[PDB]
């Protein structure tokens, strides 16, 4: 997961129900957000987008955190 | 739906500097090609090396320069490695 870095982030919101998950990603030249897809996609995003911070909680609370 | 074609995560390698530099220069996106600028510091190894290869070893591995999405050798390398 630490193998791939993030060029380009997307320009537009995704549409919420596209979205399964994201991971994170100094290291790479570029801090990253990158979301997964239900169709598996990974689509990087700009963590300084206020969107962006909205669907990784929205994300985090969609799920019990285990244990 | 249109995500774009640069939008997809990069391969990369990472140096003793921890500091990454991207695998090759163009790669497959979203049904398009997602290149790198210009000049852009890249490893010259193709994907399917890259995909093989031994996890947190170090290699001596060639380095390059992008030009118009392929990595243009420059007879330099520096150790690296490909993370878990």
């Amino acid at each position: 997961t630490s193998t791939t870095c993030c060029y380009r982030f997307i320009n537009k919101k995704i549409p919420k129900q596209r979205l399964e998950s994201y991971r994170r990603t100094s290291h790479c030249p570029r801090e990253a957000v990158i979301f997964k897809t239900k169709l598996d996609k990974e689509i990087c995003a700009d963590p300084t987008q206020k969107w962006v911070q909205d669907f990784m909680k929205h994300l985090d609370k969609k799920t019990q955190t285990p244990k | 739906y249109d995500y774009g074609t640069d939008t997809c995560p990069f391969p990369v390698l990472a140096n003793k500097t921890n500091k990454a530099k991207f695998v090759g220069c163009h790669q497959k996106c979203n049904g398009g090609d997602q290149k790198l600028t210009d000049g852009t510091a890249c490893y010259v190894v193709e994907r399917k090396v890259w995909d093989r290869m031994t996890p947190m070893l170090w290699y001596e591995c060639p380095l390059g320069e992008c030009k118009n999405g392929v990595c243009e050798d420059l007879r330099k390398k520096e150790d690296c490695r490909k993370g878990n």
